[PDB]
């Protein structure tokens, strides 16, 4: 329709939004035209991409390796601010799914199972999932689970944002070529494109093609992709929870580098490969049931030579000590599996990688109010009151009952209700 | 089921024969023997003089061994826990008294420590390490460390210790070096005029709990329930050492003890925190594919060896 | 519960150093 | 078929461990007077 | 005899509740005696 000619782009202060023209804020994002090339040129690659079968246009931004990914967080803000207004629904948790780059079938009870807990995480805590992408393996799948979710629901649709590498996608040159921005462009997967095979996965609702001037080379968004998660989670206030399916060697060292930052992952077991290795290590390492004790190293080796085949000794040992290193703090770790927790209960595994996350302890209890988990929150604040944490449940009390109110969950209601909170010293979020 | 199983693994608990020649075919592998790495450790790029694991014992010749004599600025600047520049006043094999302070200087090996008669200095029993000169190493001969594993059983909420492979799994409490990042048991050198006793608690309440001074005051039970933990220790093992900072002419020896939790009240009360030559300090897994720093691994195998647990 | 107990206590039923000097 | 390179450290740890647990003489149709067979046996016990 | 706490402390809801229904059912039940302290803080102000 009619181009876009201003945007809302909230303030460093984290109160306001103003408005400025297009052409001045896109300027600040940068594109290799070669891989010689280091200082760049201004992006002109950015706009919107219309997928055949697809109603709404997903918003596409080509940017350097070395640019800001605040910039980045500001652009997918500008977006969502404009489709929607300034008082769009914040995101309470960033999903990060990584896992293999190759296509993979799996059982469809756990399909069931992982669809189900993810459609529902996504929904009640307007989640942004971050992906690779494509339309090959875990992101093709997550953008299945996701294109159920934007049929089913209204208004807002919890996005779907794809970090890829630009020199590996089909249809870049078309993309580049014209003048920003590109309202409706089609995008055409089927295009015989001479020097890349990769397409973008059509499902997703934002892409951001990370350049460095190379083609066809891969892994190089990956620090770009981890540095946009936590800059996400740092100005949401909101956890980052790292999901593992199936994934080869480097979603071993992916999953290494989440673990030693504190981000909690959630290990999809029975989906074979890297995720089967983490899930057994951790199994080995904490796990107390009776069929976990006959698990040993010898045999977890035996497993990750069998499943990702090293060329060298030293090459199996370092995936092991790298394998075990994931999974030494049992709290950052949480393994989904369909035989021992059940096929409703991947969410609640969603649910406790949050709780085992670094963050306030009213932010905790609002995010087990929107998994509906009455429990879970009595616990806590059972947990609280027992450890000389008092200050911050009185702290909290008001906010938790007022987010309670605006929720819809009156059994919440009653609980801090209960907890000596006055019913008529109820507090406005903002200022009048 | 868990009984089932746990009936089944306590009734399994010149007449042998190794016929493993028979599928690898020749064998001859012999890697117990310790190489240490060719760049020393803080030496600003200093390279020693590489040798093949098959020429570091003594009994061998070897004509062609050139090894370079290094000794670090630290070291050569004389503190108080460096020996004299000439060691031909030194005594070693016995307890020597250097400003009225007591000194080991007893090897563990059953050779016992040779003395060069053309410069004085001791020669490593353990083999060759292709470097003369103490290093970063402060005393000539032998440096007597004392490494403090505080152990736990690793248990599960419930209550119930966790078990694998028939035997029940141990936890240890292990600290992140400051100087190569390498995961370590606590422990520090033996000090002039003191013993294993005082060294062994006060380089794991400085380096393992901090308090040095990097942590608040401890409670007056708390340093009861400390003093109860430590007044039960079992020396495990007293062994060399493949630390990367050995020379030939100044190696480390240590001493390994133990202190165990069985009821893992004691241990319960520690607030780990990492101090002074310690970056970070946490409760780790006991197995045998643990990679720590120097021969640690070794130590933990003598822990578990001594307590039947799993390794 | 209690069984499980008794069977974990079944089980753990010169170099001896006192450390609590330091 | 030729052996992966796991399995045959496989192998050889279940035969690197083995106990001769008898030296007898042998009730094997072929013995005469003055040939004979005597057998060393030895167990390889896989304990898990 | 309700005997206790001087100052004053908060319960959680559950015991207070089971408190409260046990303490009232003996009390009507039997046509009980209470003995407190009689002050308006702790447990006296809990029993009144
Ligand atoms: N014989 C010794 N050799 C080396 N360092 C020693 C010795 N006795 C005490 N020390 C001290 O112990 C510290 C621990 O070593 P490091 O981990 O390198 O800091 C050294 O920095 C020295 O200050
Ligand atoms: O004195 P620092 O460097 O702290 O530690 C000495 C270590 O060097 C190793 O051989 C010993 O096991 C001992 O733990
Ligand atoms: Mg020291
Ligand atoms: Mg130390």
């Amino acid at each position: 329709s009619v181009a876009a000619k201003t945007l809302l782009i909230e303030n460093e202060d984290g109160k306001g939004s103003t408005r400025m023209e297009v052409q001045d804020f896109m300027k600040r994002f940068h594109m290799h035209a070669s891989e010689d090339d280091k200082t760049g040129s201004p992006s002109t690659a950015w706009g919107t991409l219309r997928f055949p079968t697809k109603e709404a246009t997903a918003p596409y931004l080509r940017l350097s390796v070395n640019d800001d990914p605040e910039d980045a967080l500001l652009f997918v803000k500008a977006m969502l601010a404009q489709k929607y207004g300034e008082t769009y629904d914040r995101p309470s948790l960033i999903l990060s799914v990584t896992g293999g780059a190759r296509n993979f079938t799996l059982p469809p009870r756990l399909e069931t199972a992982i669809a189900k807990g993810l459609r529902l995480a996504a929904q009640r805590t307007n989640a942004w999932v971050v992906t690779g992408g494509t339309n090959t393996g875990v992101m093709k799948l997550t953008g299945q689970i996701m294109e159920a979710l934007s049929k089913t629901q209204s208004h807002f649709i919890p996005p779907t944002i794809g970090i890829a590498t630009y020199g590996v996608i089909i249809g870049g040159d078309d993309m580049t070529r014209g003048e920003p921005p590109k309202i409706g462009l089609e995008y055409e997967m089927h295009k015989k494109d001479p020097p890349k095979t990769t397409p973008l996965d059509d499902n997703h609702n934002l892409f951001l093609l990370v350049d460095d001037g190379s083609t066809n080379k891969f892994g190089k968004e990956i620090k770009f992709r981890a540095a946009f998660e936590n800059a996400a989670g740092q100005a949401f206030a909101a956890p980052v929870v790292t999901i593992v399916v199936q994934g080869g060697p480097g979603t071993l060292g992916t999953a290494l580098q989440a673990v030693r930052q504190g981000t909690p992952i959630v290990v999809v077991d029975g989906s074979g490969l890297a995720a089967d290795v983490l899930a057994y290590a951790y199994n080995f390492m904490h796990n107390p049931l009776t069929r976990f004790k006959s698990y040993t190293i010898d045999d977890l080796r035996q497993k990750v030579a069998q499943t990702f085949n090293p060329k060298s000794s030293q090459q199996l040992t370092n995936l092991l000590d790298s394998a075990l290193e994931c999974v030494q703090d049992p709290n950052l770790v949480v393994v989904y599996s369909l035989q021992e927790s059940g096929i409703d209960e991947f969410d609640d595994c969603i649910l406790k990688a949050i709780f085992s996350s670094q963050g306030k302890l009213g932010n905790k209890l609002k995010q087990a109010m929107y998994f509906d988990q009455l429990d879970v929150a009595k616990r806590a604040l059972s947990e609280a009151s027992k450890n000389g944490q008092h200050n911050e449940i009185a702290a909290c009390i008001n906010d938790n009952l007022m987010a309670a109110m605006m929720h819809n969950k009156p059994h919440f209601v009653e609980l801090y209700l209960g907890f000596d909170a006055k019913i008529y010293e109820l507090k406005p979020s903002e200022e009048v | 089921i868990s009984f089932r199983f746990s009936l089944d693994q306590q009734a399994t608990k010149i007449n042998r024969l190794n016929s493993a020649v028979a599928v690898h075919g020749h064998t001859a592998e012999a890697a117990e023997w310790y190489v240490p790495p060719e760049e020393y450790p803080k030496s600003g790029g200093v390279k020693r003089y590489l040798i093949d694991a098959s020429m570091v014992p003594l009994s061998i010749m070897c004509p062609s061994y050139d090894p370079v004599e290094y000794t670090h600025p630290s070291v050569a600047a004389q503190p108080v826990w460096a020996d004299p520049a000439d060691p031909r006043k030194i005594k070693f094999n016995v307890k020597d008294e250097v400003n009225g302070k007591v000194v080991d200087r007893t090897s563990c090996h059953p050779s016992g420590i040779s003395i060069d008669s053309n410069t004085g200095r001791p020669i490593n029993p353990w083999g060759r390490t292709g470097m003369t000169g103490r290093g970063l190493l402060g005393k000539w001969g032998v440096n007597q460390a004392a490494d403090t594993v505080v152990t736990r059983w690793k248990r599960s909420p419930d209550g119930s210790i966790l078990e694998r492979d028939g035997k029940k799994v141990l936890e240890f409490v292990a600290i992140q070096r400051q100087d190569n990042k390498m995961w370590a048991i606590p422990g520090g050198f033996v000090d002039n005029g003191e013993d294993v006793a005082l060294t062994s608690g006060r380089e794991f309440m400085e380096e393992a709990l901090g308090m040095g001074t990097s942590a608040d005051l401890m409670s007056a039970e708390s340093k009861d329930s400390l003093a109860a933990l430590f007044s039960s220790g079992t020396i495990v093992a007293r062994i060399y050492c493949e630390d990367p900072r050995n020379t030939d002419n100044a190696w480390v020896e240590t001493t390994c003890v133990n202190f165990h939790d069985e009821s893992g009240r004691h241990a319960a009360r520690l607030k780990l925190q990492g101090g002074d030559d310690a970056e970070h300090a946490r409760w780790m897994m006991v197995h045998g594919g643990l990679n720590l720093f120097a021969s640690h691994r070794t130590l933990l195998q003598h822990v578990t060896s001594a307590l039947n647990a799993y390794f």
